[PDB]
RNA sequence: UACCCGCAGAAGAAGCACCGGCUAACUCCGUGCCAGCAGCCGCGGUAAUACGGAGGGUGCAAGCGUUAAUCGGAAUUACUG
RNA sequence: UUAGCUAGUAGGUGGGGUAACGGCUCACCUAGGCGACGAUCCCUAGCUGGUCUGAGAGGAUGACCAGCCACACUGGAACUGAGACACGGUCCAGACUCCUACGGGAGGCAGCAGUGGGGAAUAUUGCACAAUGGGCGCAAGCCUGAUGCAGCCAUGCCGCG
RNA sequence: AAAUUGAAGAGUUUGAUCAUGGCUCAGAUUGAACGCUGGCGGCAGGCCUAACACAUGCAAGUCGAACGGUAACAGGUUUGCUGACGAGUGGCGGACGGGUGAGUAAUGUCUGGGAAACUGCCUGAUGGAGGGGGAUAACUACUGGAAA
């Protein structure tokens, strides 16, 4: 039971508002008419039913940078890609990013220019933008006879024939006719460019074209397939998914110009575990079963749905599987493939196809599912580091137990979303790829699970250090009133130690000379001093970069004890800290920002607006790197402001560097 | 109730989901339960090679 | 004609048995709420384990009134009690999942298609 | 206390 | 299908608790009332068979420990007693 | 640390009623009836053969197998039928959920499998009526999540490497 | 002939002792769970919690040798003519089997009795089974509803 592996795995990737949902809805309509987010399977022949009906695996990827994680997993799993570009917008910021994600996985892609009907929309401008901004070769498979209000259909460059769709039938019937003479003057030149590109890939067709023999349609289409697989060129088509003209043709182009599961390069991995031996799993049923888990989901009336892509081998119900990454033995049952109208149980899944295994107990996102015999570990998909963090506190105390379970469930399904409890504030901090991404997880925790919560700013971990040295600090602890009392006298010198002097940042000096303090009690004095560092006298924050010297003291034959010396050391420590200049320290982060050159002045100004101090600036072939030292308190929701300044084209990384002292206004604020 | 975390290192913080089992700590009045190590949020003692099952430590890869 | 201090029976399954109008929304010095008018209310009585609790303040839509409604032909449809369907304070959507008792086509707006489809009788 | 890299 | 035969080759197949006494089974090293241990007694503040590890032993074994629960020992509700 | 409880209550007579006896019901008559051998009330609970343990007496227990009882969303009621006040029947009322073209309709896994939830914790949306039963039919046959098996699980016992 | 021929102690109150008296340990068991580990077979068991809510498939049908009819299939434009039977009328089963323990301290269960009863199918016996009447489903025509 196998289709001839001519299925077209594809992913719809575009900027927000471009038309990804409208185009995919129209894709389901036309394929469904041909028959008598989430992965979907359809069946598409040609518009004239010329092509054998092929399974089309279509995923509409989310445009927002907040939901980039889903674009990443989709591009890897899907053999082909279709990039929607708005005709008015052209190459918008997010569309620039999705190109780079496709570039990372070397995914062959074609381009659909949507919204041709919209006013001030130029198909050639968008092609020009694709060539200049994305630095790629765009070839016009289809030109547009009409523009804006007068948009009436899409012309085909390869056949040099105009196509008219039927407004009454909702685009169901295609028509072929002559190109209008005004339109043809431009079509000839673009058709010549299409011919020139096809010849270059074949090399054999190049010499023939130079000699002067006309290239075959059979031969041009072949060469164009060749180059899309090479990734050298991109193919552009124009249509209106609202006026129902052009979407139908783009699908036929997808089937005739995009790769099969066999056409793409075989998945690379580590065979078994250790020695990094290349798995080299060829994409075919004979090779040992290999699959990857993407987009795990939960259904109320069904078990957890774990969408998977079988590169090689065939999986069946009642088949043992190995989770290579989690080292967990697994079994497969109740597999389901979702057609546009319905989801159906399937007993087996051939290689090159995507399905959702219900009830996979140990399968998280980025897990490799393989046969236990001959195990293979395909690499985990790229997981982006979070860019913004907020504190979540449950509105009710009862919700805390539920909230932790809910955020963990959200964190299991989505790799980008992260949750942790900071040891200092004991608060729950969540980290996400965008402000909107965190907002949607919060709404899901309320709308989906029954847990409403309060968003907040994480509490920074302040430290205390001493400025100036106070000498002769004496601390006498005496509790003698009958029987056995506890007596300890210690004279200590509290001085500010250098920040880089020692790893602990604390130094205790046994400068005792003679029998003033018995050796046995000096460790107890040291123990009391370390305990005091744990809770600073002013604001309760941990003491750091401070050292002390014990030079003198007193004792009693019966009363003196280790506990007594520890309490005396604590009294002296407090007195010395009170007189030494106590300053709170604010954690400083080393921040590196990659920004387009035009917005560098804006990003540098934003960092200067924060109490952050610039330490560096590197001009780069792509973008400009800016290095700055900014207190973490100032670094809140920085990604939102950074994206507003740079049109979401700027990314930043940070690392804790040191604890420079806070400004007085901020430090007094911390004390309160 | 009150439970005892047993072993050199504890990762338990606030709002930590753990499993508790019977067992009284003679020197701690009122602590009549022992946290199970290796279960849920609670982890196993680091560098533990004796009585590892009691402390939930996986067999060393040796 | 529902005014502030009026007590209304509850037509839904939110768990409120009795509610009091605390404000007639939609205008300054607005005096009366009729059928189809949104009013701020306070739960004066609720069943245990209900979706709402005594003392909660939320919006409600008046569905049956003793003063009654007027039809374009001069016909009057009147009820023997004032009744309301509790609405979420923010989304103005019904808290309950079932509607008890007849309702009038006055509620056949887009905001209240939920109530209309769930009513046992619409007259 | 302040970002996925742990730190204050 | 049970079962039987033929092939190849030691190949594909051992772990878990415990060693102060009660209770079978001991030393060294780290540590120094700390870190831990503990059913009961109790151990640990510089020669720790009681902690953490190593070697050695012991008990059981495709299991071995721990917790929970029932009865026994408990003549510790005693009818026997 | 529950002492009084009862009025169709307790009995008689007549009528009705049921397959049958009977305050079962009703009219009248009498003033009874239960209870420190614990009535009434309150809490808990399916019961047994058995099981676990104990020399025994006993103590604990009632998962599996078999007998019996009860129940079938909740509350009530009848119908048909030898037999039900009926798990996959009917009517009503109630809570809940679903379909709709917004007029109305529909339902009840404590069947088997399965999902969510709770929980320390417990299995496959498997196969076949081949056998043994049961229903229907003259039989052939058909139906049978009874049953026979298969999967999962060191959960136990047992045997072996 | 054989069918319970069956009962053990130890640690810890004291400076030591004896008694009292708890605490604890050695045994067996379990619908177990958890932690670590895991070659295999046989046999058994497997929501103890929420009688919580349940998407979906299935778990009670059968009889043409009761009856009209023949939709459909297969043979001999057509028919019940046949096999065979959709739907329907009729009979029978559906009160069994399967599940669960919410209720229930006795109205249930167990033990032994009783007297005033019923009882499809099965079985033994003795007979009969005479002769009519009216109706109705399906069906046909029309008509309503999204469906039921
Ligand atoms: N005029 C016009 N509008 C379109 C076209 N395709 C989509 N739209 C509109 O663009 C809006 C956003 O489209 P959507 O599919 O949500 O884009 P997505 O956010 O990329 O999925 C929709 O409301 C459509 O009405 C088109 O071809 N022409
Ligand atoms: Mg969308
Ligand atoms: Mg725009
Ligand atoms: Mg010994
Ligand atoms: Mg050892
Ligand atoms: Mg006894
Ligand atoms: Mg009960
Ligand atoms: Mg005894
Ligand atoms: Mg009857
Ligand atoms: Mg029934
Ligand atoms: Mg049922
Ligand atoms: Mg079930
Ligand atoms: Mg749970
Ligand atoms: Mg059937
Ligand atoms: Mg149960
Ligand atoms: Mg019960």
């Amino acid at each position: 039971t196998t289709p001839i592996a001519r299925y077209r795995n594809i992913g719809i990737s575009a900027h927000i508002d471009a038309g990804k949902t409208t185009t995919t809805e129209r894709i389901l309509f036309y394929t469904g008419v041909n028959h008598k987010s989430a992965a979907t399977t359809a069946f598409w022949s040609g518009m004239a039913k010329q092509y054998e009906p092929h399974r089309i695996n279509i995923i509409d990827t989310p445009g927002h940078v907040d939901f980039t994680i889903e674009v990443e997993r989709s591009m890897r799993v899907l053999d082909g890609a279709v990039m929607v570009y708005c005709a008015v917008g052209g190459v918008q910021p997010q569309s620039e990013t999705v190109w780079r994600q496709a570039n990372k996985y070397k995914v062959p892609r074609i381009a659909f220019v949507n919204k041709m009907d919209r006013m001030g929309a130029n198909f050639l401008k968008v092609v020009n933008q694709i060539k200049t901004r994305l630095g790629a070769n765009p070839v016009p498979l289809q030109l547009a006879i009409g523009a804006e209000e007068h948009f009436t259909g899409v012309v085909d460059l390869v056949k040099m024939k105009a196509i008219n769709w039927n407004d009454a039938d909702q685009g169901v019937t295609f028509e072929y006719e002559d190109i209008p003479a005004d339109m043809v003057e431009l079509a000839n030149e673009w058709h010549q460019n299409l011919i020139e590109s096809a010849a270059e890939a074949s090399e054999e067709l190049m010499e023939k074209y130079l000699g002067g023999e006309e290239l075959t349609e059979a031969e041009i289409k072949g060469a164009l397939r060749q180059r899309v697989l090479n990734n050298e060129i991109i193919l552009v088509t124009c249509g209106s998914a609202f006026k129902n003209k052009g979407v139908q043709a783009m699908l036929d182009a997808v089937i005739d110009y995009l790769p099969s599961p066999v056409d793409v390069p075989a998945i690379n991995g580590i065979l078994d575990d250790g020695k990094d031996t290349p798995a080299e799993r060829h994409a075919s049923d004979d090779e040992p079963f290999s699959a990857l888990a993407f987009k795990i989901a939960t259904d109320p009336f069904v078990g957890n749905l774990t969408f998977f892509r079988v590169y090689s081998g065939v999986v069946n119900s009642g088949d043992t599987v190995l989770n290579s990454v989690k080292a967990a033995r697994e079994r497969f049952g109740r597999i389901v493939q979702m057609h546009a109208n319905k989801r159906e149980e399937i007993k087996e899944v051939r290689a090159g196809d995507i399905a959702a295994a219900i009830g996979l107990k140990d399968v998280t996102t980025g897990d490799t599912l393989c046969d236990p015999d001959a195990p293979i570990i395909l690499e985990r998909m790229e997981f982006p580091e979070p860019v913004i963090s907020i504190a979540v506190e449950p509105k009710t105390k009862a919700d805390q137990e539920k909230m932790g379970l809910a955020l963990g469930r959200l964190a299991k399904e989505d790799p980008s979303f992260r949750v942790w409890t900071d040891e200092e504030s004991n608060q729950t901090i969540i980290a996400g790829m965008g402000e909107l991404h965190l907002d949607i997880i919060v709404d899901r925790m309320k709308r989906e699970f029954n847990v409403e919560a309060n968003v907040g700013k994480p509490q920074v971990a302040y430290r205390e250090t001493i400025r100036q040295k106070v000498t002769d600090v004496e601390g006498k602890h005496a509790k003698q009133s009958g029987g056995r009392g506890q007596y300890g006298h210690v004279v200590i010198d509290m001085y500010p130690l250098e920040p880089g002097s020692n790893p602990k940042g604390y130094e205790f000096i046994n400068d005792i000379k003679g029998g003033v303090i018995p050796g046995e009690y000096i460790p107890a004095v040291d123990k009391g001093i370390q305990e005091q560092l744990k809770a600073g006298p002013l604001a309760g924050y941990p003491v750091v970069d401070m050292g002390i010297r014990l030079h003198f003291g007193s004792y009693h034959d019966v009363d003196s004890s280790e506990l007594a010396f520890k309490l005396a050391a604590s009294i002296a420590f407090k007195e010395g800290f009170k007189k030494a200049k106590p300053v709170l320290l604010e954690p400083i982060m080393k921040v590196e920002v990659e920004t387009p050159e035009e917005n560098t002045g804006d990003v540098i100004g934003d960092l200067s607006r924060r109490r952050g101090m610039l330490k560096g600036q590197e001009s780069e072939v792509t973008g400009v790197k800016i290095h700055a030292e900014v207190p973490l308190s100032e670094m809140f929701g920085y990604a939102t402001q950074l994206r507003s300044l740079t049109k979401g084209r700027a990314s930043y990384t940070m690392e804790f560097l040191k604890y420079d002292e806070a400004p007085s206004n901020v430090a007094q604020a911390v004390i309160e | 109730v009150t439970s005892y975390i047993g072993g050199e290192g504890h990762n338990l913080q606030e709002h930590s989901v753990i499993l508790i089992r019977g067992g009284r700590v003679k020197d701690l009045p009122g602590v009549r339960y022992h946290t199970v190590r290796g279960a849920l949020d609670c982890s196993g003692v680091k560098d533990r090679k004796q009585a590892r099952s009691k402390y939930g430590v996986k067999r060393p890869k040796a | 004609m529902i005014q502030e201090q009026t007590m209304l029976n509850v037509a839904d399954n939110s768990g409120a048995r009795r509610v009091m109008c605390i404000k007639v929304l939609g205008g300054s010095h607005r005096r009366y709420a009729g059928v189809g008018d949104i009013i701020k209310i306070t739960i004066k009585e609720a069943i245990p384990r209900g979706k709402v609790k005594k003392g909660d303040v939320l919006k409600a839509v008046v569905v049956r009134t003793k003063k009654g409604v007027r039809r374009p032909d001069g016909s009057v449809i009147r009820f023997d009690g004032n009744a309301c369907v509790l609405l979420n304070n923010n989304s103005e959507q019904p808290i309950g999942t079932r509607i008890f008792g007849p309702v009038t086509r006055e509620l056949r707006s887009e905001k209240f298609m939920k109530i209309i489809s769930l009513a046992p009788e619409v007259l | 206390x302040c970002w996925w890299g742990x730190s204050g």
